């Protein structure tokens, strides 16, 4: 019912922001159903669209969009769900931080479908990046739900160059304070990729480089043996990975106080032995082997770092050469289109594309459509369109094309600019007899109560009196008659 | 009366809707409230420093302590924060600042943190000493922790140490803060003043540990109590490091002792090559001009094992040193101009101690490059105070520059006997003799003091007799 609350706009909401709500309900009730799989690929590259154009007034329809969402991509199949989830990753880089409530069911999702080697290995990767920054701090709810999936990447990968790892060493390095109870399983994988020979030269270079940029957001004193005894036994092995190995020793040596004296015999065997030359690691040395000062030996690293951190409707409307059934579906698909491509409004231009290939989503968009073209019109552009609405009625009798006239008419009453002006107090005559021959019998009483509210007469007491009897009334007919026996003149009673 | 007369003091705090006068203005309301939770608490500490008030408001049955314990449970935040602070004040406590990251709040509590009698107008280095270096006492009893004993084991018995649990797992991110210190304060507390016994029920968090390691419970609740732990962590470290020295002239002093002490228990070849990379790397050559040089590659440069101008007799570190020595000097206005808060104020001064060792090493050839710096100093000296005839205007600017940051380099000279004998052929002694009797100087006197090194027999102690015996009352009471 709600759905059908939005389609009058009964909450008066203003026509500002009207619109992008009625687009998303057009669009919803075409994406929960699995019989239209084809247009599935277009409709998301304009919900994307609605989303980026608002901006930060798109959350309040996060709860109609998501849940359909996430229930398309587990039943849908094929080409569509690697393209599905790059889309997805677009609606959490847009609302950053209230898509909490729905992260629980993401998380569960991207399980099932990232297979160990398969060609959706990156758009599950890129797509991780994405989320860290949109919670960014506190992703560590969910990070530990992802870790058993990623832990098996480092020694089961197939891709040539391991570049897979690679690609996804470049996404650790944005975790960076998240992930505090849990660096304790995490970093072991991470030392395993820089000493082991058999791995390709480019993934111990990232290797390497994941750490010390980890080190600006992490304290790593206690893993300290952890990690210091794979570097010793890799700038004697390799003699092409000491320039970028020292990098990151360096930025350890820093984060730990003098507890690092006691090593310094241990490494300057391996300095001395090679001819290692490096300008920063040998400023630090000193430091420590003679005295620099009291307070900044034995400092906590996360306080240094926190230290230092502080117009063209006529032709569609005025044809006149409709006369066939068949011409009159045709204008009235011609009209409809017309309205959605120029309508003032981004939302509305955008579903456009869809209304080609499928018609049945412009029916409901009509409405909608109607009042934003008509608000801009002045009163002589506005005028030219009223009286070719009066041909419209006054011309066939197809109940399709006159049922979408009818709602239309409702549709500007309930809103608070009033009903479109028309021949004589806003067409209630006109329409009264046009909805009695298209037997909808709710409007025909309600345009005949409005006449009677402006002067009695025994005509409209007489159709007051038929439109009962065929609504299944035959009491509230009854009262009718009994008003015209006290309230009006004597012996003009009809014995009809 | 028994349990309505004394505990109408803890109304403001047990009851969350107080009206204490039944006719008052509305327009105050909110400032009424204010003046209640402050008065009320002067009361409530008030109460719980008289035997008398203690021992009534925590009888063993229905007390007032309970009620003040069970109403930190509830949910509210304007008796939360309001309860922490009188919390804080019971146990004497030094407050945080407010915020909602722990680092801040954790870099606010230490003991070693500026405080402003420290400066050189007030106390200079008496008065920071002494909340740094530990009391002499290690059987003298301390009457105050007898007394913070006894109100640390009555909260325990009661339940706080269960309430502030609740406390920090949930509540708003910057009361949790606050309430994490408190916790990490009480501990430590607690593992040196309390008896066995009482600490057996203590130091296991029985509550926290079972919330940390639960999955059946809400997810978001598990990481705040795991990350609080994780952030209570932390809080022992800064209490292990303890109070550290934040002044140079009080650094010099505790380093010269932990060496003597030392020296009395009976690394690299450093190749030319070496030092000449290292040399074009310290950009003091090709750049003539101060704030390019590398200031990180200079002091290494300078105590490097086996590099001390002696060794190594070369025409580039003959060069290397003159260069340097020229920007120190204090007649060339390049370095004693400079702002008291300059940026690197720190760095740029140890250099200069750090370089004045450098050149006594070489004893028979650095003494012509160090007899430049001490003579200048001397007829830096002669002007500043005034003691020969002058205008005295180094007065103005010794006090916002870095002028001041000189008697570190002459105290570092003391502590070797080959630096106290470089003196006396300078006869920069016989200077400091002189102006220990200046009456309108005091600021003066009281670095001179503390820079001297006393440690040896010497003119050193000389020096101080006089200062503490003959001069005015006001600078002998520093001495």
């Amino acid at each position: 019912y709600s759905t059908s609350e939005m389609l009058v706009n009964m909450g008066n909401l203003p026509l500002d922001e009207f619109y992008p709500a009625v687009s998303m309900v057009a669009l919803m009730r075409i994406f929960r159903d699995q019989s239209l799989s084809h247009h599935h690929t277009m409709v998301v590259q304009a919900i994307t669209f609605i989303f980026k154009s608002l901006g930060l007034k798109c959350v309040q329809f996060l709860p109609q969009v998501m849940p359909t969402f996430l229930n398309v991509i587990r039943v849908c199949d094929g080409a569509i769900r690697e393209f599905l989830f790059q889309q997805l990753g677009m609606l959490v880089s847009f609302v950053k931080s209230h898509i909490r409530p729905y992260m629980d069911e993401i998380v569960t999702l991207m399980r099932e479908f990232w297979v160990m080697n398969t060609s959706i290995q990156s758009t599950i990767i890129l797509l991780i990046e994405q989320i860290v920054v949109a919670l960014g701090g506190e992703f560590k709810l969910y990070l530990p739900q992802l870790i058993p999936h990623m832990l098996r990447v480092f020694m089961h990968d197939n891709s040539p160059g391991r570049i897979v790892s690679i690609k996804l060493l470049a996404a650790i390095q944005l975790f960076g304070a998240n992930l505090d109870d849990y660096l304790h399983l995490l970093l072991p994988p991470i030392v395993k990729l820089f000493d082991a020979p058999e791995a390709p030269l480019p993934s111990r270079k990232a290797a390497l480089e994941t750490v010390d940029r980890l080190t600006e957001s992490l304290d790593f004193t206690d893993y300290a043996s952890r990690i210091i005894h794979p570097i010793v036994r890799t700038l004697d092995q390799s003699p092409e990975l000491r320039s970028t190995a020292m990098d990151t020793l360096s930025s350890l040596v820093f984060q730990l106080g003098k507890k690092y004296q006691i090593f310094i015999p241990m490494v300057n065997k391996v300095l001395v032995r090679h001819r290692i030359n490096h300008q920063r690691y040998d400023v630090l040395i000193c430091r420590i082997v003679k005295g620099y000062t009291l307070a900044d030996e034995e400092e906590d690293p996360l306080i240094y770092q926190h230290r230092m951190l502080r117009i063209n409707l006529q032709k569609a409307w005025g044809a006149a050469r409709r006369v066939s059934k068949d011409d009159w579906l045709e204008w009235l698909r011609r009209l409809s289109l017309e309205l959605l491509k120029d309508s003032s409004s981004p939302s509305l231009r955008s579903c456009w594309a869809l209304a080609q290939a499928y018609n049945p989503m412009a029916r409901d968009l009509f409405n909608a459509a109607f009042v934003s073209c008509w608000s801009e019109l002045n009163e002589d552009q506005q005028d030219e369109l009223i009286r070719s609405i009066e041909l419209a009625l006054t011309s066939q009798d197809i109940a399709e094309v006159t049922q979408t006239l009818l709602n239309l008419a409702e549709f500007m009453e309930h809103s608070d600019k009033g009903p479109l002006p028309l021949r004589d107090d806003n067409g209630i005559v006109l329409l009264g007899e046009r909805a009695a021959k298209c037997r909808a019998y709710a409007k025909a009483l309600h345009y005949k109560e409005l006449e009677f509210q402006k002067g009695p007469t025994p005509a409209i007491l007489e159709s007051l009196i038929s439109i009962n009897n065929k609504l299944q009334q035959p009491e509230a007919a009854a009262g009718v008659l009994e008003y015209a026996m006290k309230h009006f003149g004597e012996l003009e009673i009809q014995a009809t | 009366r028994a349990d309505v007369e004394l505990e109408r003091i803890l109304a403001p705090y047990t009851d969350f809707h107080y009206r204490h006068s039944p006719d008052t203005a509305e327009g105050q309301l909110k400032e009424d409230r204010e003046a209640r939770f402050l008065a009320s608490k002067m009361g409530i500490i008030a109460t719980f420093r008289s035997w008398a008030g203690i021992i009534n408001l925590c009888k063993p049955g229905n007390s007032g302590i309970q009620s003040l314990i069970g109403v930190l449970c509830i949910p509210n935040m304007e008796i939360r924060r309001g309860l922490l602070e009188v919390l804080y004040d019971i146990f004497r406590l030094p407050l945080p600042v407010v915020t909602e990251e722990f680092i801040e709040a954790l870099l606010s509590v230490d003991p070693g943190r500026f405080q402003d009698s420290w400066r050189l107008s007030d106390g200079f280095v008496a008065a920071e000493a002494k909340t740094i270096l530990p009391h002499r006492a290690r059987s003298r009893p301390d009457l105050m922790d007898n007394y913070l004993a006894l109100i640390l084991s009555a909260f325990i018995r009661n339940g706080l140490l269960e309430g502030l649990v609740e406390v920090i797992t949930n509540s708003d991110d910057h009361i949790s803060v606050r309430a994490t210190i408190l916790l990490g304060e009480l501990l430590h507390m607690a593992n040196t003043i309390l008896p066995h016994s009482h600490s057996h029920h203590l130091h296991c968090l029985p509550t926290l540990m079972n919330m940390a390691a639960s999955f059946d419970i809400p997810k978001e609740k598990r990481l705040r109590a795991s990350a609080a732990l994780n952030c209570l962590k932390r809080f022992h470290e800064m209490k292990k490091r303890g109070p550290k020295p934040y002044s140079l002239h009080l650094d010099h002093i505790i380093q010269k002792a932990i060496a003597t002490h030392q020296k009395r228990d009976q690394i690299l070849k450093d190749t030319e090559e070496a030092l000449l990379i290292n040399l074009r790397d310290s950009q003091v050559l090709q750049h003539k001009e101060n704030l390019e040089w590398n200031w990180n590659l200079i002091g290494t440069i300078l105590k490097w094992p086996n590099v001390n101008l002696r060794n190594y007799k070369d025409e580039q570190l003959h060069r290397f040193v003159r260069r340097l020595l020229y920007f120190y000097k204090p007649s060339s206005k390049l370095y004693a101009n400079l702002d008291l808060d300059f940026a690197k104020a720190k760095q740029l001064t140890v250099v200069g101690c750090q370089f004045t060792e450098f050149l006594l090493e070489s004893e028979e050839d650095g003494q012509g490059y160090l007899e430049d710096l001490v003579k200048d100093i001397v007829q830096w000296l002669n002007a500043s105070s005034g003691m020969k005839p002058e205008r005295s205007l180094q007065n103005n600017g010794l006090l916002t520059t870095l002028s001041q940051h000189y008697f570190l380099f002459i105290g570092t000279l003391s502590c070797h006997p080959h630096g106290v004998k470089m003196l006396e052929k300078c006869s920069v002694f016989q200077c400091l003799l002189n102006l220990c009797s200046l009456k309108n100087q005091d600021h003066l006197l009281k670095l001179t003091v503390s820079s001297l090194d006393y440690s040896r027999d010497g003119l050193a102690r000389v020096i101080l007799s006089k200062i503490l015996t003959a001069a005015t009352d006001a600078c002998r009471l520093y001495a």
